[PDB]
């Protein structure tokens, strides 16, 4: 009887030792007041560095005992106190997985790439890019210098983002990709820090491929007036070039870029020897469109027919990426007639609207 | 089992002292946070 009255107590106490340690933890943190964030321009001595805060100024500072003066160099991100302004700690890996993300299975060496439209391209990039990566100890002794970089231009609405994503995945290369928007959309004046990190991260995961679209955004002014307000639109080209020159072009890192307006490109660089090989790309033809429509339309409950042949012969003057719309241009009429298995009548009048959609 | 309650009441008298003690150090911190909140 008088045993259970105690047995609830050994439970009681341990149910407080948990509670206590928490309430004693937090006060152990509140004294540790906040800090301030900066970035470095250069270096002068182990007793004096330079910084650049995240609220303007370019202070001069010293440094604490603990942190290795070795790791402190240019480009690094930094933290320090508010009054004395002495640097203590570092945080690398300015993560932004919305920006980039790896494809490790792209290092599979047997991956699938069977969408339609284009064969000699995927055939030739295999020539342009495979050999300098797998056993490139020959390009030197033969004599030539391989291409540091590539460029892939064409018209819009063609679905090439998935292409370069694919062919580096069958070959067995570690693929990563980041648009040139968020690096200048999310990050107005803290951008090029991401660039160099995007390579160092890429280095120690060698070999690897790059891909990056909307590349015509780095230009901005392109020194359209030489005012000191577009330093972001200027330097963001600079750090790009200085870094890609630093590869040595050995055969464990290569680069891809793309846009629609190469005539709008910035040949201040990326023309002569950096993006040496320029490669245009075509549109479909009398059977490619069935090689395409066999992809999207195949993935939905139609009736099952081959009006494609008699269809595309009616089609002409036809870009590429309008095809996810063309099926769904018909899907918006099957449901209207309260259907499940559509007919080609929706397809025979599908484009009949879409051709006028190209007008504007 | 007479010696039971002459003994197993003693521990009960102890853990009450153990409980009210730990009950207060948390009350102490419980107020601190409000002072710094
Ligand atoms: N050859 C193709 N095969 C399959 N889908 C394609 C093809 N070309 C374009 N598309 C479609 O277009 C879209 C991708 O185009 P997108 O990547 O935006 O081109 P770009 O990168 O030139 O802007 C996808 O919805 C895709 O289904």
């Amino acid at each position: 009887r008088y045993d259970d009255q105690l047995k609830q107590r050994r439970q009681n106490i341990r149910d407080l030792e948990k509670l206590y340690d928490k309430t004693e933890n937090d006060i152990k943190a509140l004294q540790s007041i906040g800090q301030l964030i900066g970035e470095v321009m250069k270096e002068l001595s182990e007793e004096k560095y330079i910084v650049k805060a995240s609220s303007g100024p370019r202070y001069i500072v010293g440094v604490r005992n603990s942190v290795d003066r070795s790791k402190l160099k240019k480009g690094v991100r930094v933290t320090l106190d508010i009054t004395t302004l002495t640097i203590m700690r570092i945080l690398p890996r300015e993560t932004d997985p919305l920006v980039y993300n790896m494809t490790s299975f792209e290092q599979g060496e047997i991956t699938f790439d069977g969408i339609g439209g284009l064969t000699e391209q995927i055939r030739e990039l295999r020539e342009v890019i495979e050999l300098p990566l797998k056993n490139p100890e020959i390009f030197q002794r033969v004599g030539i210098k391989p291409p540091k970089g590539v460029l892939l231009y064409g018209p819009p609405g063609t679905g090439k983002t998935l292409l370069a994503k694919a062919v580096a995945a069958t070959i067995g290369a570690n693929f990563i990709f980041s648009p040139a928007s968020g690096i200048v959309d999310k990050y107005i004046g803290e951008s090029a820090r991401i660039i160099r990190e995007m390579f160092a991260y890429a280095k120690e995961h060698e070999p690897c491929i790059i891909f990056m679209d909307e590349v015509d955004a780095i230009g901005g002014r392109r020194f359209s007036e030489g005012t000191s307000a577009d330093r972001e639109i200027q330097r963001t080209l600079m750090e790009l070039l200085t870094q890609m020159d630093g590869f040595d072009n050995l055969g464990q890192t290569k680069i891809i870029m793309a846009t629609n307006r190469p005539d709008t490109l910035d040949p201040a660089l990326l023309r002569p020897g950096r993006l040496d090989r320029k490669v245009e790309i075509p549109l479909p033809n009398e059977a490619g469109r069935l090689e395409i429509f066999k992809i999207h339309t195949a993935k939905v409950k139609k009736t099952g027919e081959f009006d494609f042949e008699a269809a595309v012969k009616m089609s002409d003057g036809f870009n590429g990426a309008d095809i996810r719309n063309c099926a769904t241009e018909a899907g918006f009429f099957a449901i209207r007639d309260d259907r499940d298995h559509i007919n080609p009548d929706d397809l025979m009048k599908a484009v009949r609207k879409v051709a006028e959609v190209k007008k504007l | 089992l007479d010696n039971e309650i002459r003994i197993f009441r003693s521990e009960l008298q102890r853990l009450s002292h153990e409980n009210n003690v730990m009950l207060e150090k948390i009350k102490d911190n419980k107020e601190k946070i409000k002072n710094n909140r």
